[PDB]
């Protein structure tokens, strides 16, 4: 039960009307609009039978124009409306309405020729409605008939016509038969001036009543006004001007065409004229509703290209106002006719006339034209040619407002046709804007005339004007908005709490809210919701796909491919897998944007190292998809996701041929980096990050496969391009702006990554801190996390502690703002780091679960936890990493077996050498011991050594000797010599590799880095051949390398003695160890450094001060010689003698060599008692030669003899002789021994070596070696590898020393920064006199020098010599140095000048090096920082010693023995007299 | 007793590899920029071509509406 509310006042309801027609309008609602229309309807019938007739009139109009782009202000409009989607539910019972009214109000007599027109053309203005309502309709007319007092007849016909066209019973009425004759008195037939009507009137009759017994046209008209109309037509540019007609109504169907005909002709046979009676002829055919036939319609072709071809001829206002009426007649009929095709050519000419006579009103009334059609065809697929059609009306518009003007024509919301799809009104905005809104040039917010919310918001989301007033409009349609335009303004706690109950936008409301909350999270940078939104939109969206059977928007296709790229940005490779396999599904809704799915599945595959199922979809896409024809931008999803390594299987050849050859032969402006073919901004940015990421893996394929050098260039043009990317002016869009951040990260990660494989710190520094200072002001999270986890990395292998822990605690606290349960490979990253293995492997479990099947993923971090996996189940890529890691834990497994045995735990703590013993020719068992360690050998001979980064090849080549060693010791050996040999070159490599890369990496030709190959292989010959060239020199010197083994902790000692043609190595176990040495001696000299800064010596003024300082120095000084002799009186307990200079005489050694044995013999319990001396074992002579060396004077004497024993009883007890030192007679050996070495060295020759080369690791270089007492009087030049030796020696011809003319071209350098006046006081007056008496020297003093004169220096210099601070590189850069290929021969004498930076596992560098690299051939430095008074003493010594003087000759001293016997003069001997080193060759003057 | 005195740590010149050129503020500002993925970017007038081939009672007012 309803109730009813009397209405007093009528206006209220009109409020209430127009206020719901508006907004149902503008939410797009357009079914409520129906069952609005419905109650004002029955307001408006209430009204009749109330009797306020003028009420109801005017509220039928108000239906009207609040429900119509027409308007109406008479009820005549009413009546000649056309039916559209907007109306023709109503329209109809409108109509009914309308003319009940007319009707009541008397008003027939004044509305006739109106509702004549009406019921005329009754086709298009009323029968088509399927449910008009007949009976109601045909009744209206008879009584319209009943009361008119004109046309009597016409209504009649109608009326007759009716009811037989709807199948009405007459009875509503007497007889009908007698009816038509009451029509046909002369009194109802007649008409008055609407008797042009007739004709139409009596044809809609005929019809129904062809063929019965039909009320004739002679029965109205008679024979005479019928004959003549025929009769004068041909016989004749005839028509009444004065009433826009032909002179005749009524005229013959056949007379038609030759009056058409005739005027044809009369066209081709001045144009005002013509026009006119165009104008009358085609009245006339509206007027008397003809059917269409051929005749016609070849007419109106005509007479309308007839018009086109002359609208250049018309000039006066008369002829421009008769044209515009022919071509409104002409539309009209095309309505009347449903000429779609041929309205569309009225509308093109009224155009032209816009054009030609350069007239907004032609234009106006061109767009309305236009609209009109859309309107009636209501076909909402077509609309995409009106906005083509409108950008051109917009084009063609006279002025800037004018434009406007045209515009709002079609953007109209009449336009959308009660569309009531998201998707439509996309459709139509988005065009609307990008073809004809961007052509209006508009810069402030214009609220567009009779338009929607929904239109406004879609079209200003797409625009960059500044304040548009959104916060007008409901909700959803803000939320549109926002998204469209990247800014965010709602309030979260009121965006979930309004809600308005009548939205189109509700139907999407879902859809909006996620779109809205991906951008908001991207706009803030998190990922808040990412989860949350993906899972939404798979289950409660896309699954109900086919529910909703509708087209997809373009608001959703960009939201889909948005957010598979955030999904893949921030690595949730679960939901993007889900994501794009769903999409792929609902493929009957989705196809257009199957590309993404299919490229983002690829790339999430492969992030889950997913590797089978990423091949599966590499070759299906390659097969399934033509490049040819694809557009550019699938061309570029399809190309960017087969970049990957993965995709290959390390075939570097195959990738190159592939993106080098065959995709630019087949797609080149995937390559046109220039932008040539001009491509839009976001695709030209598109291409260049295409080819930034191809640079990019090409670096980490050439790498992987030990092409070093290559794959720096690469790296560095990634970066170049990205440098260029960002300096286009685009405003670059999230898109790419994120595939910019990945990119730019790898490659900074891949150089660091290059440059840690060779070892060099420097520009790992660099490069880690450019990094550093990116991150810093970025702020997408995943970004930064990833990025503090790799420098986390770094600051470990580098051993930066502090930084370290920083980086550990940064990277941690950026990982918060993860996913952590949707990043897998994040959170194993987060898990590696914090030392949590457990969570981790199982974390993996627990995000494949039953999928853990197809993911390489849990078995590469095996991997990186040092486990070797089944070969079987390791990726070919993956293959060099798990060997590696299976000879180090295969080592462990041995080293920790053997060493429970006392037996071997013994032996490693023996000082062992090799060869020791001659070859023939049971807690632990023998046998297999010697097993394990064959089987050692022989899996480190199998791996590549390519596949090695230095720091690996490095422990390879310990664990390679070490391997040989307690092989040797233990049994004899296949190719005893021969291993010993490659094993002394497989641990020069290590030493060589990082020079030769710095080298090589330093003369790259800058030209290679904007252009858009040395290996272990070739170097292995040039380490091999070193030697075997050293060995073959026949000097006579020592080469010992000073080395330390990681893996052991152990000293390691070789020696080369070409003359002798013999090669040993001993390992020193070691009282403190290496690394404590290392830590006690770095805090002394990181102290004394400290002293010696200008910061403290200025702050040094009263005579405490003074006294503190020197008290601290001397004690900094005795600290050092403590060390020192603490290392000499533990790391060489015995072996001191392999140090040593003395050659034996052979002829003496071999008595003793009798003796020896014969002491061995009578005095060794197994030589005593077992076997006998056929089966003894014999020591090699070196070792035999060490006794002989010992001086008994000495007062150490007898711990130097009694280790040497031990040493040899070492040596026969580990290959099998054992001598319980309970039963050895150690006085007999003392005393016997003691006996045979005075006699021979009481006896012997003293012939020595020449000089020693030590090669010092980089590991050893910091301690000064040469003090030691066993070497502080030896002559001796320390070198970085046997390579570098053989090649200075190769240079000079294998002869020391190295004679240097002193006779000219000497260059000099004293104190280039005046901070040194006392120093430049003493210097001041040799150097002076040198550039006197001696031609093309120079010197700089008390004066910087600039980088280009001491390039020349260095170069054309027969000496350079430079005092001040350092080497000099604060006037010339490392690069330069290193460029060279000859540099003078260096006395570097300053502060630290051959000091080195350290940067734990990587390789160190400093002033030394780059010397050498330049060529250098004797360079002469200070480890430290040395103090003015001292140095200079020694400097002054030096150079005097040397015979470094103006009057050049005599005995001088070479280069060596002038350094050692001038430490001596410095008050402090260590902190400043053990400062000074050599590296190179030994030089003397001539 | 006068102490000893050592040169002024001074700077080496900077080290820059492989002819690297830095990434400007600039560059920086915009890597950080969020901008809509939804944004998007896109003479004489020509004439245009033609084609070729008492009335009704109380309750009959209100049934009519209704």
């Amino acid at each position: 039960n309803n109730i009813d509310l009397a209405i007093e006042d009528i206006t209220t309801v009109d409020h209430s009307l127009n206020s719901i027609y508006s907004l149902l309008k503008s939410h797009h609602m357009w079914g409520h609009i129906n069952s609005t229309v419905k109650q004002h309807l029955m307001i408006i019938v209430k009204l009749i039978n109330n009797n306020a007739l003028g009420l109801a009139s005017s509220e039928i109009i108000f239906l009207f124009n609040e429900t119509n782009l027409f308007q109406a202000h008479s009820l005549k409009n009413i009546l000649l409306a056309d039916f559209s989607t907007w109306n023709d539910y109503y329209l109809s019972n409108l109509k009914i309405l309308a003319l009940q009214i007319i009707l009541k109000r008397k008003l027939v007599d004044e509305y006739l020729p109106h509702i004549l027109e009406l019921f005329s053309h009754d086709k298009r203005y009323l029968l088509k409605d399927p449910n008009l309502k007949a009976h109601a309709l045909t009744k209206i007319v008879l009584s319209f008939f009943s009361v008119t007092t004109s046309c009597k007849v016409l209504f009649g016909l109608k009326f007759l016509q009716y009811i037989k066209q709807f199948k009405l019973p007459f009875k509503k009425f007497i007889t009908v038969e007698c009816f038509s004759k009451n029509l046909l008195h002369k009194n109802y037939l007649e008409m008055g001036p609407n008797k042009i009507y007739l004709n139409s009137f009596y044809l809609s009759y005929s019809m129904l009543y062809d063929g019965l017994d039909k009320i004739m046209l002679l029965d109205i008209l008679s024979y005479e006004e019928t004959t003549e109309v025929q009769r004068a037509i041909k016989s004749k540019e005839y028509c009444n001007m004065s009433e826009n007609r032909l002179l005749w109504s009524c005229i013959s169907v056949d007379d038609l065409n030759v009056i058409l005909e005739n005027a044809t002709n009369f066209l081709q046979n001045h144009i005002s004229a013509t026009l006119k009676c165009l104008v009358c002829l085609w009245s006339t055919i509206r007027l008397e509703g003809l059917p269409k036939n051929k005749d016609i319609l070849r007419q109106f072709d005509c007479t309308v290209i007839y018009i086109n071809s002359n609208i250049k001829s018309i000039n006066d206002e008369s002829a421009a106002a008769l044209l515009s009426e022919l071509l409104g007649v002409l539309s009209e009929i095309c309505i009347d006719y449903k000429e779609p095709k041929r309205l569309s050519n009225i509308i093109s000419v009224l155009f032209n006339a816009s054009v030609l006579f350069k007239s907004h009103s032609f234009l106006l009334k061109t767009a309305n034209l236009e609209i009109s059609n859309v309107l009636i065809s209501n076909d909402s697929k077509t609309s995409h040619r009106t906005i083509l059609k409108f950008e051109k009306f917009i084009s063609s518009a006279q002025s800037a407002q004018k434009k406007i003007e045209i515009f709002s024509c079609l953007f109209n919301v009449y336009c959308m046709l009660r569309n009531d799809t998201l998707s439509f009104v996309f459709d139509f905005c988005q065009n609307a804007f990008i073809h004809c809104f961007t052509r209006l040039k508009i810069t402030k917010f214009i609220e567009f005339s009779n338009s929607s919310e929904i239109m406004l918001s879609v079209l200003y989301g797409n625009s960059s004007i500044e304040n548009i007033p959104s916060e007008n409009w409901s909700q959803l349609s803000r939320m549109i908005f926002c998204s469209l335009r990247g800014i965010f303004d709602l309030d979260p706690l009121e965006l979930n709490n309004t809600f308005d109950k009548l939205h189109l936008l509700n139907k999407y409301e879902l859809l909006i809210r996620i779109v809205y909350l991906l951008n908001l999270d991207m706009s803030k940078h998190l990922t808040t919701n990412l989860s949350k939104i993906t899972k939404l939109y798979i289950n409660k969206w896309l699954q109900k796909s086919d529910e909703k059977a509708e087209r997809i928007s373009s608001f959703e296709m960009d939201f889909v491919k948005m957010l598979l790229c955030y999904l893949n940005f921030n690595n949730f490779d679960k939901l993007s897998i889900e994501l794009s396999l769903c999409i792929k599904s609902k493929e009957k809704y989705y196809s257009s944007i199957v590309p993404y799915a299919d490229n983002y599945l690829l790339e999430a595959y492969l992030s889950l190292y997913m590797i089978d199922d990423a091949l599966m979809m590499k070759n299906q896409l390659q097969k399934t998809m033509n490049l040819s024809t694809a557009k550019i931008e699938q061309a570029l999803l399809h190309a960017s996701s087969l970049i990957n390594v993965h995709l290959w299987d390390s075939d570097l050849t195959a990738f190159q041929i592939y993106f080098g050859k065959t995709l630019p032969a087949m797609k080149p402006e995937l390559f046109d980096i220039n932008n040539d073919h001009n491509l839009p901004m976001s695709l030209y940015i598109k291409v260049i990050l295409l080819n930034i990421k191809i640079f990019n893996e090409s670096a980490k394929l050439n790498i992987k496969a030990g092409n070093v050098i290559s794959a720096v260039i690469d790296c560095r043009k990634a970066q170049n391009l990205a440098l260029s990317l960002l300096k286009k002016k685009n405003k670059l869009s999230q898109g790419s702006r994120l595939a910019l951040l990945k990119s730019l990260s790898f490659s900074f990660f891949q150089l660091i990554k290059i440059h840690i494989r060779i070892g060099s710190a420097r520009d790992c520094e660099f490069y880690s801190k450019e990094l550093s200072r990116i991150i810093s002001d970025l702020e997408e999270p995943i970004i930064v996390y990833r990025c503090l986890h790799f420098l986390h990395r770094y600051y470990m292998i580098t051993e930066q502690t502090c930084l370290q822990n920083i980086t550990l605690g940064k990277a941690n606290k950026a990982f918060d703002y993860l996913d952590a349960e949707a990043d897998i490979t994040s959170l194993t990253m987060f898990l590696y780091d914090n030392k949590e293995f457990v969570k981790l492997e199982q974390s993996l479990v627990l995000y494949f679960g039953d999928q853990l099947e197809k993911t390489f993923l849990p078995n590469l971090w095996k991997l990186h936890l040092g486990k070797d996996i089944d070969d079987s189940i390791c990726l070919s890529e993956y293959m060099p990493k798990n060997v590696i890691n299976r000879v180090h834990n295969m080592w462990q497994k041995v080293m920790s077996q053997l060493e429970e045995d006392p037996f071997f735990k013994g032996m490693f703590e023996s000082t062992l050498g090799i060869p020791s013993s001659l070859p023939v020719i049971q807690k632990f068992d023998r046998i297999a011991a010697i097993s394990k360690l064959k089987q050692m050998k022989e899996l480190l001979e199998s791996l590549k050594l390519d596949t090695l980064d230095n720091h690996e090849l490095s422990k390879i080549s310990s664990l390679s000797s070490l391997t040989l060693t307690i092989l040797s010791n233990i049994t004899s050996i296949h190719n005893a010599e021969s291993s010993l040999i490659t094993n002394f070159s497989l641990t020069d490599l290590p030493r060589h590799m990082p020079l030769l890369f710095d080298k090589v990496l330093n003369n790259i030709d800058n030209k290679n880095y904007r252009e858009f190959n040395i290996s272990t292989i070739t170097e292995s010959i040039r380490v091999s051949a070193a030697q075997k060239d050293l060995m073959e020199s026949n000097l006579n010197i020592n080469v010992i390398t000073i080395d330390f083994c990681p893996i052991t902790g152990n000293l390691l000692l070789s020696k080369l003695e070409p003359r002798r043609k013999r090669r040993t190595h001993l390992r020193l176990p070691l009282h403190l160890s290496f690394p404590e040495a290392t830590k006690k001696l770095l805090s002394i000299i990181n102290e004394s450094n400290q002293t010696t800064s200008v910061e403290v010596t200025n702050k040094i003024k009263t005579r405490e001060e003074r006294k503190s300082w020197w008290t601290t120095r001397y004690d900094l000084d005795k600290r050092m010689q403590q060390l020192l002799n603490n290392i000499e009186n533990s790391w060489f307990n015995g072996v001191q003698g392999f140090f040593s200079p003395e050659v034996v005489d052979n002829s003496l050694f071999e008595k003793f060599k009798d003796k020896f044995y014969e002491i061995l013999h009578q005095n060794l319990p197994s030589r005593k008692l077992y076997g006998n001396p056929a089966m003894f074992i014999k020591v090699e002579d070196w070792v035999i030669e060490l006794f002989l060396k010992l001086n008994p004077q000495e007062i150490d004497f007898l711990s130097k003899m009694e280790d040497l024993i031990y040493f040899v009883l070492d040596i026969l007890l580990f290959h099998g002789e054992e001598n319980a030192y309970d039963e050895i007679d150690f006085s007999m050996l003392h005393v016997q021994l003691e006996e045979q070495i005075k006699k021979y060295r009481a006896t012997m020759t003293t012939n020595s070596i020449f000089h020693t080369f030590l090669v010092v690791s980089s590991s050893c270089h910091l301690f000064p070696w040469e003090c030691l007492s066993f070497l502080k009087d030896l002559s001796i030049t320390r070198v970085p590898s046997y390579v570098c030796l053989n090649k200075l020696l190769s240079r000079f011809h294998y002869q020391l020393p190295l004679q240097v003319t002193i006779e000219d071209n000497i260059s000099m350098i004293l104190n280039p920064n005046g901070d040194l006046s006392r120093t430049e006081s003493k210097f001041k007056g040799m150097f002076q006199k040198i550039i006197d008496a001696k031609p093309s020297s120079q010197l700089v003093m008390n004066e910087k020098p600039e980088e280009e004169t001491l390039l020349k220096m260095l170069q054309n210099s027969n000496l350079f010599v430079y005092i001040g601070h350092g080497g000099g590189e604060q006037y010339v850069r490392s690069k330069e140095i290193k460029k060279c290929t000859k540099i003078a021969p260096s006395f570097l004498l300053g502060c630290s000048s051959a000091a080195m930076k350290y940067y734990g596992k990587l390789e160190p560098t400093g002033t030394i090096y780059t010397y050498l690299l330049g060529g250098c051939p004797m360079v002469l430095g200070n480890l430290w920082d040395v103090t003015d008074k001292d140095i200079d003493k020694f400097s002054e010594e030096l150079f005097e010693k040397m015979g470094f003087r103006c009057n050049t000759n005599g005995n001088s001293l070479s280069v060596s023995y002038a350094v050692s016997k001038s430490r001596g003069v410095c008050h402090l001997r260590y902190l400043n007299g053990a400062a000074p080193v050599i590296y190179g060759l030994p030089i003397k003057f001539v | 007793m006068d102490i000893e005195i050592a040169p002024q740590r001074q700077e080496p010149l900077p080290y820059v590899p492989e002819g690297y050129s830095p990434f400007q503020q600039d560059d920086i500002e915009k890597l950080k920029t969020f901008n809509s993925p939804y944004k998007l970017d896109l003479d004489k007038v020509d004439l245009l071509p033609l084609e070729q081939i008492e009335g009704l009672d109380p309750e009959e007012l209100e049934d009519l509406v209704t």
